[PDB]
């Protein structure tokens, strides 16, 4: 139920 | 009796040694070696995830390698949550006691830390909430189990790309930069409020972009730290058990605690507050895992009958007095005894 409660569910980028 | 099938397994030499896994772990690859074990990430064709695979080095040498073995074992044994590191498997390729003699943990693999987070974009306040909710989710669980990390880092926490977090690589002993300065000093015992100190340190950080204490040895990190929350008062000076140590507070200018909003301005207050109720120099007056996830910088996460505690962690263990022969009996019995997690 984390997921639902966020602002935001763009992907973070991990490697850069 | 009822004990779980023996896979096929196969062996490979990866760098200096023999790993000998399940043919369920494929395409291993080194990602480096510690001083107590060697770690391949490697895909589990069961769960269809990458994960990590540690093989022990020798670790029935000795008592303290002995004891330290079942140590971790009974630790990660215990932890179930969302938000802190389980054991997925673990396995030996010895068919009895007497031929044991490696052990390989499963655990979930590392593909990014909170620093790769912080290295490839700007985190937003949201970001922060929930990265450190998370964290306070965790150790709210760790520490309703007598269970205290010791070692909380940015390096120290896996992220992935829906910025969910797990606590990994707890302290087994029995950069300075996140740690309490009592333990840095070697001032008084562990308590648990030892992590919150360090997620103070973490948030400050993940808010400014800057190291909140990058002091370069135990003097410059305690001076950095006092110049922030203060000289010790006379009641934190009657706790500290050396008296060496607490002429050497005494042989300080007394320094006043400083303002945090003139620290951090700009910065969502809400986030300021809990800042200054996780760094304060008394560990008996921090917020604990508990209270913080109460605080209204995570109304937006908090839920009260999701935030769980653990069953109680028997660590009598931990007084024992035992042969190299009985740690190793007693560790192969929690391998026998291991019950994969559901699904």
């Amino acid at each position: 139920r984390l997921q639902e409660r966020r602002g935001s569910n763009v992907a973070l980028m991990l490697d850069c | 009796h009822m004990s779980q099938e023996r896979p096929t397994f196969y062996r490979q030499e990866l760098n200096k040694t023999i790993w000998e896994v399940p043919e369920r772990y494929q395409n291993l690859s080194p990602v480096g070696s510690g001083a107590y074990g060697s770690v391949c990430a490697a895909f589990d064709t069961k769960t269809g995830h990458r994960v990590a695979v540690k093989k022990l080095s020798r670790p029935f040498q000795s008592i303290i390698h002995a004891k330290r073995t079942y140590r971790e074992l009974r630790l990660l044994k215990h932890m179930k949550h969302e938000n802190v590191i389980g054991l997925l498997d673990v396995f030996t390729p010895a068919r009895s006691l007497e031929e044991f003699n490696d052990v390989y943990l499963v655990t979930h693999l590392m593909g990014a830390d909170l620093n790769n987070i912080v290295k490839c974009q700007k985190l937003t306040d949201d970001h922060v909430q929930f990265l450190i909710y998370q964290i306070l989710r965790g150790l709210k669980y760790i520490h309703s189990a007598d269970i205290i990390h010791r070692d909380l880092k940015p390096s120290n926490l896996a992220v992935n790309e829906d910025c969910e977090l797990k606590i990994l690589d707890f302290g087994l002993a029995r950069t300075r930069w996140y740690r309490a300065p009592e333990i840095m000093l070697n001032w008084m015992h562990y308590n648990q409020t030892v992590d919150i100190w360090s997620v103070g340190c973490i948030m400050a950080e993940l808010l400014t972009g800057r190291t909140l204490f990058p002091g370069t040895d135990h003097i410059d990190q305690l001076k950095l730290i006092l110049r922030l929350v203060g000289t010790p008062g006379a009641e934190l000076l009657k706790k500290i058990s050396s008296e060496s140590a607490r002429n050497y507070i005494q042989s300080l200018a007394q320094m006043p605690k400083m303002n945090f909003a003139n620290v951090f301005i700009g910065a969502n207050p809400l986030a300021v507050d809990l800042l200054e109720k996780m760094l304060v120099l008394d560990s008996d007056k921090r917020i604990t895992a508990a209270q913080a996830l109460a605080h209204a910088y995570f109304a937006q996460y908090h839920d009260p009958d999701d935030e769980p505690v653990a069953d109680p962690y028997d660590q009598s263990f931990e007084s024992r007095d035992l042969l190299i022969d009985e740690w190793k009996s007693l560790t192969y019995d929690e391998v026998i005894s291991f019950v994969p997690p559901p699904l």
